């Protein structure tokens, strides 16, 4: 084998897209949860 | 007040009061103890920790005979188990000396028999004592008004 | 009430009341029986099942002499065959031990002899009895008021 096998450029863009979508789902979920908590707190403070 | 307000037991001593309004039973969270009423002991309480309170759905046989609610709060004198409380400048105050530990959860009643606020604590200014309580609004918002230096009773 | 309220029979037993209001006849669905009056027996009863009711268009002669509904509901006391019914916080109640099965469809009367609600059932709650009924509204709307534990009379 004339070229070494790395980790970055060793997985297809289909697998990369699926993995990134699955992980970004959780990332998006946690950030939307955080902004939901923040906006609820701000609404409570404003309408208090 | 006397009929509907129940003492709470902490090792056999009074330490607070649980108040029923509009078919829901409220109790301050900071006061720890057991409700004297055997039935209310079985009522599940869900807690608002930030408001220092727990509220629960009351049974079917006693929700009607409840302290009727209200929201209009003109300044002046209002009823109280220990006497009269002065509501002025959007603040509830009492003469300095009356009230203390064990009076948390005491309802403040109206002239017509309705509830205006529930007591949680008090801070002594030397001249009077400003009560840290929960006061309602026209838009149905319950603001926990606590003057500076408030200590829960 | 007596002149223009017609019982419904079943095997010689009265089980419900039909009411003529606004020029139209109403009869609740949970009760089964025969309308006493012969002339109204020929009306086709259009059913609102989710409203637990049937309504029908009355003939010409008697449409002039019917009960009148109302929209404004000042809280307090309202007339009824079994006395005064108490209205507050958007809820109807009666003193306990008053009313029972077979009283469905009996209208709630007021000072100026106009209907404010139609009785459908009641839940006994010890101190009082909360009436599960149907009421009108300011914007020309019919709304059910059925408290928890309501059982149809």
């Amino acid at each position: 084998h004339k070229v070494d096998q790395e980790f970055q450029a060793a997985v297809s863009k289909t697998s990369w897209n699926w993995l990134l979508a699955l992980f970004g789902g959780a990332s998006s979920l946690i950030v939307v949860g955080l902004i939901v908590l923040v906006c609820s707190s701000m609404l409570i403070n404003t309408r208090r | 007040e006397s009929d509907k307000t129940f003492p709470i037991m902490l090792n056999g001593q009074v330490n607070g009061y649980a108040c029923v309004v509009g078919g829901r039973l409220m109790k301050p969270l900071h006061v720890e103890g057991k409700i004297d009423n055997e039935q209310l002991a079985a009522v599940k309480l869900k807690k608002a920790s930030m408001y220092d309170l727990e509220y629960g759905d009351v049974p079917q046989n006693m929700k009607s005979d409840t302290l009727q609610y209200t929201s209009d709060k003109p300044p002046g004198f209002y009823n109280w188990h220990h006497g009269a409380v002065q509501y002025e400048n959007g603040r509830f105050t009492v003469p300095r000396g009356v009230g203390g530990k064990g009076d948390s959860g005491r309802p403040i009643l109206d002239n017509r028999g309705r509830v205006v606020a529930i007591v949680l604590g008090g801070a002594n200014e030397g001249t009077r004592t400003a009560l840290s309580v929960v006061t309602w609004n026209q838009k149905g918002v319950t603001i926990k008004d606590t003057p500076e230096g408030s200590e829960p009773w």
